[PDB]
């Protein structure tokens, strides 16, 4: 988070 | 809301609905999603998938060539969210027009149905990760696997060159030797924080990530550039890349 996209998930 | 980037549905409600600038770039990645696991070869029994998120548009294609996926997250919300859409709830996120875009991409060898019912029965084990730490799933009685693929869900946990090399590093603890890693992610990235009011940047290039994958004991395969620049109010980046690596 935050989960703008691009950004799919967190690792 | 900004909180809304904090809701894994919103989330999904917000950019996947598939009905935009973000659609577009979504078809690059399926696209090259289908080119890496059923054109260029990476294929095998295990694959992990790290930084899952609430999303499964990165496993379509996949899952043709992967008898087994695990998804993971560092967010128990976002993999609550995930587990809704595998145990098939009705509360959970409708992915079917971009199961169909998917199956079209494959020349619909299969259907919606089918390819829903192949990727839920591919998901064996549903765990935490992160990628800080030395043994990123905690140590769980995995073996070795094929493949680690690592979609968009290490810039907020890796701020800068090093520790983005360091996540990479420890992920190479989960695959064989051989074991390929896929890696897609923002070229000069930046995400704008409302509560910090700032951007926090992640200056990945070409040379700088090649670099990173090698130092982190794999070799490279193929680096490529596939999308243009994107800005939107909360984001931007100079392009998105792929890139296949194996282990040493």
């Amino acid at each position: 988070f935050p989960l703008i996209f691009p950004r799919k998930g967190c690792g | 809301t900004y909180l809304s980037h904090f809701n894994p549905r919103d989330y999904l409600e917000k950019y996947y609905k598939f009905g935009s600038a973000e659609s577009q770039i979504l078809k690059h990645l399926l696209k090259n999603l289908f080119k890496i696991f059923c054109l260029d070869g990476v294929k095998g029994d295990l694959l992990i998938d790290i930084g899952s998120g609430p999303t499964i548009y990165q496993l379509l294609s996949a899952c043709e060539s992967f008898k087994e996926i695990v998804v993971t997250d560092y967010s128990d919300q976002n993999l609550q969210e995930l587990e809704k859409w595998l145990k098939k709830e009705p509360a959970a996120f409708d992915w079917s027009p971009v199961v169909t875009y998917v199956c079209d991409l494959e020349g619909n060898r299969v259907k919606g149905p089918e390819k829903e019912e192949k990727l839920r029965q591919a998901v064996k084990q549903v765990l935490k990760c992160d990628v800080t730490q030395s043994q990123p799933l905690g140590a769980v009685p995995l073996p070795p696997a094929d493949c680690v693929l690592s979609t968009l869900c290490l810039d907020a946990a890796c701020p800068d060159l090093p520790t983005y090399c360091r996540a990479l590093r420890n992920l190479g603890s989960l695959l064989k030797p051989g074991g390929f890693l896929v890696i897609m992610d923002a070229l000069k990235s930046s995400y704008y924080m409302i509560g910090e009011q700032k951007f926090s940047s992640l200056p990945l290039g070409r040379e700088a990530v090649e670099a990173a994958v090698k130092e982190a004991g794999y070799t490279i395969e193929w680096f490529e550039v596939i999308s243009q620049s994107y800005s939107s109010t909360m984001a931007n980046n100079e392009g998105l890349f792929s890139l296949v690596a194996r282990k040493l």
